[PDB]
Order: structure tokens, then sequence, then C-alpha cells
RNA sequence: ACUAUGGUUUUUAUU
RNA sequence: CGGUCCGGCCGGGAACUCAAAGGAGACUGCCAGUGAUAAACUGGAGGAAGGUGGGGAUGACGUCAAGUCAUCAUGGCCCUUACGACCAGGGCUACACACGUGCUACAAUGGCGCAUACAAAGAGAAGCGACCUCGCGAGAGCAAGCGGACCUCAUAAAGUGCGUCGUAGUCCGGAUUGGAGUCUGCAACUCGACUCCAUGAAGUCGGAAUCGCUAGUAAUCGUGGAUCAGAAUGCCACGGUG
């Protein structure tokens, strides 16, 4: 990962709280074709693409101890090489190779 | 016999010579069997003149018989310019939809020597 | 006496008149789909009795009496040498092999599949004619051209 | 109207927390529903273990939870309060609904 | 007297009662051939029953739930032998002689890690 | 002492 | 065992299962024989099970001119007005030829039509979305049920029963070919998934050879899940047949 990525990280999420996370239940209901003569929303759909570098498809969940979008387990926030230690240090509830 | 089916097997099932012909397949074959109200199981009903040939009107809203390709065989001539992606791909045997040519193209390229 | 014999494994049928049944319906059987290999019992011989002569009481009994393997020839160790020897076909196999060996014409005769194939290959086998019989006498003479030690 | 659930990440910890509320259930009503055992939930994971490829080297884990319903069986402010000094046990989760 | 036997096989569980009396067989309050007639294991429950002769002097009552027919039939066959060995303890010596008092050598084991069904051999062609 | 049965181990390089 | 024109349904009860947990029984222990009355091999009683009971955890010394600067560390080499780093558009399915591993099949150990039995494991906070309806249809509208052993995703298929095919590149098979849609995303020319009605060519069991199993084993049928805006036939779990 680029060293700029940890500065991009906090810029992306702040733009998503300003816009995307406050518009998602509105964007799903402007799909209307009932208004009489001309469209009422056609000129405002472009708000989905208005900010730069910030979008839900760029803003993937990512690993939370390594700088990777890929090779992760969401229920931990970790990759296999950190799960092999965390399953031996838990902390993480119920995580064991049986034996109770 | 052969009142609507153009082939000599006249003692067989209601798909034989009554599907994939002159703009008719299973769905539109059912639609004229439905127009005449007849029976179709194991064999098609034995029928005479003036019973279903009079009802070809009830399935007429498609490209059929002498009209199956007639007007599109002139409309498809509209784009022919070599700078036009659709014009060039009509003027040569090419897919206007686009396909891959490197790997798994051997139907379109035909047999290899 | 507890652990003795142990008996059964398979049982004799009162209507079929042959104990080969449990290995005869094991032929052309795939992914455990037995009923698509058992499709020749009271069907193919009912058709043979309508394609060659009359009755079916001895047709499958006499066809496997006419096509009968008795010897097989292999390269076998005496140590370190591996001489060719004739060996007799083992008693539990002796009448159970030939019924599985009629395959080198099956995709060529155009007999319209399964029960209708069987209704044609048996009328050749009941004279020791047709498929694989030239190869049977070729093994019989492969064991005549050399008889080894017995 | 109210609903209660008690979940734990250890088959002895589910008893340690249930023991507060099955005895609270004896300080109310007249009949008790015991623990109400419910089916256990098992969450599993199959993972790789080699530093690089080796498809013959694979590993697995499991996280199982034990769930008890108990039922509070009568409207009493003292019996729902028994859950307010209970969720703080390491590996426990209390869920109150309605 | 009511001689009782339990039997279980691959997620199915059965209960059998044997009594002296009239030669009848009942299963899930239906006749033995009331809903079975094409299933490939429907006859294996008869194997221990001819050892004392069938349907002339002994009363059978069976209940079963869970699993599939080959499981239910194998569970019922061993439930029958567990009840029949209480009816006469000298039949133990005869049920061993046919293999009917032992749990058979096929049972469900835990999923071997990854690799699809984890029993097949993967690609090892030399190309 | 008897599967009837396969030629022979490149010029030769120099982390 | 009560209520029972007689249902796990309501009361009750956990016999029998299931979810599970804490824990057993088997020691070569007992016998015959071979063999060297040792070991071990082959048989047998008792037992649910024994002489690897079925299945699975493994890297002793040593070895390979083995992989990895990419888990992680970091010398050196090279660029350092740049091969560093920011910024916008582009490339990663750009095409020529030979495949390694897969897959629908080549027809009847199969199709076409029609009815029909027997499931586990998971997912569900603008979710999973029923019943119903519009649209040829993808999909969408209207809104219950349940926040989920209960509702919803959710009509298991192979198999089974009755008709049919007359063995032929075919009623087979379906690359194509045309006109228009449905869904998603700045993005679908190039380079996505899905659909309706027409429309149409190969494929005839594979050359030398190469690979899988000693039994729930080679083979084969159906359902979920993760990553995730749209997109897997690969990955991970689960059940059916033999």
């Amino acid at each position: 990962a680029k060293q700029s990525m940890k500065a991009r990280e906090v810029k992306r999420v702040a733009l998503a709280d300003k816009y995307f996370a406050k518009r998602a239940e509105l964007k799903a209901i402007i799909s209307d074709v009932n208004a009489s003569d001309e469209d009422r929303w056609n000129a405002v759909l472009k708000l989905q693409t208005l900010p730069r570098d910030s979008s839900p498809s760029r803003q993937r969940n990512r690993c939370r101890q390594t700088g990777r979008p890929h090779g992760f387990l969401r229920k931990f926030g970790l990759s296999r090489i950190k799960v092999r230690e965390a399953a031996m240090r838990g902390e993480i509830p119920g995580l064991k190779k049986a034996s109770w | 016999a052969r009142i609507a089916g153009i082939n000599i097997p006249d003692h067989k099932h209601a798909v034989i010579a009554l599907t994939s012909i002159y703009g008719v397949g299973k769905t539109r074959s059912k639609a004229i069997l439905a127009a005449a109200g007849i029976a179709e199981d194991v064999k098609i009903s034995e029928l005479s003149e003036g019973q279903i040939d009079t009802l070809r009107d009830e399935v007429a809203k498609f490209v059929v018989e002498g009209d199956l390709r007639r007007e599109i065989s002139m409309s498809i001539k509209r784009l022919m310019d070599l700078g036009c992606y659709r014009g060039l791909r009509h003027r040569r045997g090419l897919p206007v939809r686009g396909q891959r040519t490197k790997t798994n193209a051997r139907t379109r390229k035909g047999p290899r020597k | 006496r507890r652990r003795v014999i142990g008996q059964r494994k398979i049982l004799p049928d009162p209507k079929f008149g042959s104990e080969l049944l449990a290995k005869f319906v094991n032929i052309l059987m795939v992914d455990g789909k037995k009923s698509t290999a058992e499709s020749i019992v009271y069907s193919a011989l009912e058709t043979l009795a309508q394609r060659s002569g009359k009755s079916e009481l001895e047709a499958f009994e006499v066809a496997l009496e006419n096509v009968r393997p008795t010897v097989e020839v292999k390269s076998r160790r005496v140590g370190g040498s591996t001489y060719q020897v004739p060996v007799e076909v083992r008693p539990v196999r002796r009448n159970a092999l030939a019924m599985r060996w009629i395959v080198e014409a099956a995709r060529k005769r155009g007999d319209k599949s399964m029960a209708l194939r069987l209704a044609n290959e048996l009328s050749d086998a009941a004279e020791n004619k047709g498929t694989a019989v030239k190869k049977r006498e070729d093994v019989h003479r492969m064991a005549e051209a050399n008889k080894a030690f017995a | 109207r109210i609903r209660i659930r008690l979940k734990a990440f250890d088959h002895r910890l589910i008893d340690q927390a249930t023991a507060e509320i099955v005895e609270t259930a004896k300080r109310t009503g007249a009949q008790v529903r015991g623990p109400i055992p419910l089916p256990t939930r098992k969450e599993r994971f199959t993972v790789l273990i080699s530093p690089h490829v080796n498809k013959d080297a694979r590993d697995q884990y499991e996280i199982r939870t034990h769930l008890r319903l108990v039922d509070i069986v009568e409207p009493t402010e003292k019996t729902v309060d028994a859950l307010m000094r209970l969720d703080l046990a390491a590996g426990v989760d209390v869920q109150i609904s309605l | 007297n009511q001689y009782y036997g339990t039997g279980r096989r691959k997620s199915s569980a059965a209960r059998v009662f044997i009594k002296p009396g009239n030669g009848k067989i009942v299963i899930n309050q239906r006749s033995l051939e009331q809903y079975f007639g094409r299933e490939t294991a429907r006859m294996v429950v008869r194997q221990p029953l001819e050892l004392v002769d069938m349907v002339e002097k002994l009363d059978l009552y069976i209940t079963v739930k869970g699993g599939g027919i080959s499981g239910q039939a194998g569970a019922i066959r061993h439930g029958i032998t567990r009840a029949l060995m209480e009816y006469d303890e000298s039949l133990r010596s005869e049920l061993r002689k046919a293999g009917f008092v032992t749990r058979d050598a096929r049972q469900v084991e835990r999923k071997k890690v990854g690799l699809r069904k984890a029993r097949r051999r993967p690609q090892f062609s030399k190309r």
C-alpha cells in the first residue's frame, strides 16, 4: 500500500459520512416515473459521482492490521497470518480448536 | 394430410413439420393450435379445408412466410461505411456485438489445418 | 456353532432358472443405476422368442454352452523367469465371462439398443457364430501351440 | 410482551449466567420453564496454513455458542433487573427485546 | 410379555416391541406393504424374522422417525435383533451366525478439511 | 539357461 | 396417562431420539495352530467394537546446485529534477498458434411430455420477503410473517409411474443469426449477468499414450456460504444413489 493510503483512509470515510451514508435511503426512492410531463429527478442523479476518490465501490472493507483490500475474514477484520496468532491469544470470543 | 405440415410424416406428434418453420416455433405453434381449439396429444387432430387455414389471421402479428426476412433484407443495408463499427461489421462477416479472437474463437474462424 | 460357513450372499430365483443373474445384470451398469441394466429380464428374451424361432427356456443356457471359455494364457513368474503358461478358467468364472464379452459390434450393428441388441447377439452365440468367437478359438489354440507342464 | 435471551461462548459459562435467572424465576410466578435448552450454534472456518501455496496443507477452526431462553414468566420489575448485573461476565451476551 | 428393543442408524431412530401371540407386523400404524413397494432396502428387515419363522406365532410393533429408508431399514433390523435376543437368549448364537446383532461397518464421519468432498485424489498427471 | 525384442549415455561450457 | 369422530394438538412426560457436555469399555485380557511354547501371521469366544476397530493430527539425522527481498526484515545494485511521490486519462478478456486442467455432449447406461417420493447445512436490521398482480420475460409492484429451532430464501434432483422416439447428424444437439428489453455500476465501443420470439452449423466415444479405486472406493444427483455495486462452472460446507 502507498504511504498516502492512511491519509486517503480518513479523507474517504469523512466524505462518505458527509454524503453517501446520508443519501442511501433517498437514492433508492427517487426512481419515480409518475410525475406528469418532464422528469423531477433526472438533473440530480449526478450526486452519486460528484466527490472525487470517494465512492462505495472504492471504499471496500479492508484488513485492519495489514494494508490490504483482499485476503481477509470480515468477522475478525484479520488475515490468516494474524488469525493463526489471535486464535492462540483469544480475547476473540469462543475461538479454539475444540478441547474446551 | 400435409394441410399445414410440409413434410411426408403425417401419422406422428404435433411438433413434426409444425415447429421451426416459416416464423413458427413451439410458442407460436401452440398459439394456432389454441386458435383452432383442436387436440395435440400423441397426434394432431385429423382436419379438413376451412378449419385452421382460415385462422392464420390469429397468429399473423410476426414476420412470417414470404415476409420472414423481406424488409430487414433492405433495412440491414442502411450502414455500410468503413469508419462505422456497425457499417464495417455488416460489410464483412464480423460480430457487431464483439467477441474474443485469441482463444475459444474456433467456431467463427472455422476448422484449423 | 456361531461363526460357521457363512451362508447365502445371493438366493436362487424360482422363475429365472439361472444363478448367473446376480452377475448378468451387473453388465452395462453405471453410477449404481441398476434398473437401467436390469431392463433385459422378461423383455429381451420375450423379443428373442419373436425374432429367432420359438420359446426362451434354454436359449441363454445353450448360447453360453456354445460360447464357453476354458483356458487363459498369461506370462507367469517362476523366479526370475516369467514363462508363458496356459491356466484353466476358474470354476466361479467359467460360465460368467462370455456374457460380458460381446462388445466389439455393439456400436456398429444398429440393433436399436439394449433389449434389441441382446435379441440379435444371442442368435449368433447359439451357433458359436458372429462376435468374439474367432478370438475364443484363437485362445484355445494359443493354449494348443504351448501346453507347458501339465 | 417482553423477550429475553442469554448467550455464552463456553459450555460452563452458560450455566454460570443461567444460575442467576433460574433462581430469580423461583422468586416469582408458581411454575418455571427451567433453562429452555435450545440448539447450540457452531460457526466454522477453513483456511490455508502454508507460507506459499502447498494445497495439501489446510487448517480449520470453530466458534460455538450456547443459548438459553429461561422465560421470565411473570411481569415483575425485580426479575428483569436480575439481567442488569449479569452481562459483564467475560464471554456473555444478554439480549432483551420488546 | 413385551420384549423391547431400540435401534438407530444415520440420523434415524426406531423402537420395536415383540410379543407372543398372533403372527402380525405393524410399522408407524401402517401395514408393512402400505407405503413401501419400490425402495431398494424394504426387504432387509425380513432377514432375522425367518430365523424363528414368520407371521404364525409372534406379534411385531415398530415405530420409526428421521433419516432416509436405507437408514431406517438398518436401524429397524438391529432394533428387531435387540428385541428378539430378549425373547430368547439362545437366538444370540444364531444372530451372530448371520451378522445381524452387530452395528455395520458404515457410519458418518466428520468433514476432512477443504478439497471438495476430501476423499478423491486431485490432479497428478505428468503432462 | 526362455515376459521374443529399445540404439547410448552429444561437440562441450566454467560463480 | 387425562382431554380425545381419537392431532405432539392441549395438559403432561423425556421413555426414545436430537442439541449437546462431564465420563466409560480392551489389558494380547482369553483360547487353538503355525512359528523359534519368542515375535508375528491366520482363525475363534466374549463385546456394539480388538490384534492399525473405521477416520484425522506428523516433518528425528541427512538431502535437493528446491521456493521467498512478496508474511516480515534488510545489506548491495540502480534511479535520486528521477525508475521517488502527487494529478488525470489509460492497460491488465489488446492475436497469430500449441495447450495443462475443466464442461454441455456425441445420443436410448438418453431425451421429450406429464405427475410424483425421500434432505442437511447456512443466510436474513432501507434484511429474507409470503399471498397476490403487471410484463411474453429478465425483473418489478402491493404488502403479510419473522428478527428469526417457529416466518421467509425454500416445489431437492438422480430416482419412481404412464405415453412417445424406430438409430438417422435425428422429434437429437444448439456454437449462430436478427429485433427489442430487464438489472447494476462514473464506466458494459473495447470488456458484465439475465430474457422473449424467431433462426442455425458442428458433435458419430477420441492417434501414440496418460491418470483413479481395492467398497460407501472409482463413478454420479441436488442445496447453501464467503469475497461482493454487477459479475464464478474456482474456493469452503452439506445431504441423496451405488
